[PDB]
């Protein structure tokens, strides 16, 4: 997952600080949820 | 890796809290890897991407 | 005098120029001021931030053809208005140049400053 | 599932939002007073020159026309042509052959 640390930081760039953030859910859920052993998650902050 | 500095590329580990922290070892796995990547190149054979 | 005259040695033009006034507002006016060689403050470091400065100019130009100057010699004083109203001279004008096709300060004033009162117009003429 | 930073350590500047708002500022305040400087220079020099002086400066460009060549091939000078082929060839063929 390309993540960002840009959090509603800089602003006016409508919703990719959601779309983001939204991806940090997926490290939970490969644990809660039934897809483990078909995919692995492996976010990536990607800096300046 | 200097003892209490976070190096710039690292990998975080989930504290029990619920929360991710630097952890020094993932992070040197991660710098070895690269390392290695640096000096003698790295293989993605048999990797559909 | 109507005539073929071509005396240029002896013509000359001793102007007394309309005195300019200049509201320095920003930075950039101070830059732009400082970057000039005729304007010279006795004081080098005198603070120009929201100041009014008067240039009393008196500009003689000796004449070499009719289209072109010799001697160009703009000098005057340059005044601050205090917080009492009062203008106090703060530096000079130094303004010195051979061959030139005009005057940089009165150009340079005319461009940035004020003439201390403005002509308005009317909206239109009134036969009286 | 592995959370790798690759920030590079951006994440220990506090408001970065104002901080790269500021440096940008300060970058293009100083570009539009040495701009601002340059114009007067400039002015000054075309009031003071007038437009003689600065008329030496511009110079003659030639703009190219199109030449079109028949594109006829290179005749190399006698020794190096004679290099390539064997030496024995001089003779050997009916050159109406």
């Amino acid at each position: 997952l390309p993540m960002s640390p840009n959090h509603g930081t800089f602003g006016g760039d409508g919703m990719y600080s959601e779309s983001k953030l939204s991806l940090e859910t997926l490290f939970n859920r490969w644990h809660s949820e039934s897809w483990a052993n078909q995919l692995t998650v492996c976010g990536a902050i990607i800096g300046w | 890796i200097p003892r209490e500095t976070i190096p710039f590329l690292h990998l975080r580990k989930k504290t029990p809290a619920g929360d991710w922290k630097y952890d020094r070892q993932l992070s040197s796995l991660f710098l070895d890897g690269l390392e290695k990547a640096a000096f003698n190149g790295v293989t993605f054979k048999d990797k559909y991407v | 005098y109507r005539g073929n005259y071509t005396d240029f040695e002896n013509t000359f033009q001793k102007t007394v120029e309309p005195v300019y006034q200049m509201h320095i507002k920003t930075s950039k006016d101070i830059a732009v001021l400082r970057s000039k060689e005729w304007f010279q403050l006795d004081d080098e470091d005198f603070d120009l931030l929201n100041k009014t400065l008067t240039f009393e100019t008196e500009t003689e130009v000796t004449f070499k053809n009719a289209n072109i100057f010799s001697s160009v010699k703009c000098f005057g004083p340059i005044k601050v208005e205090l917080p009492t109203k009062e203008t106090v001279e703060i530096g000079i004008v130094d303004y010195e140049a051979g061959a030139s096709h005009g005057n940089p300060v009165v150009d340079f004033l005319k461009r940035n400053g004020s003439t201390l009162e403005q002509k308005v117009n009317l909206e239109n003429p009134i036969p009286i | 599932p592995v959370m790798a930073d690759l920030n590079g350590g951006l994440q220990f500047v506090p408001e970065l939002k104002e901080f790269t708002a500021k440096l940008r500022k300060e970058l293009v305040e100083t570009s539009e007073v040495r701009k601002a400087v340059s114009i007067e220079t400039a002015l000054e020099h075309k009031v003071v020159n007038g437009n003689s002086a600065d008329a030496a400066y511009a110079q003659v460009e030639i703009q190219p026309r199109a030449n079109i060549q028949l594109d006829f091939p290179e005749l190399k000078p006698y020794k190096q042509v004679k290099q390539i082929a064997p030496a024995e060839l001089e003779g050997l063929l009916d050159l109406e052959r």
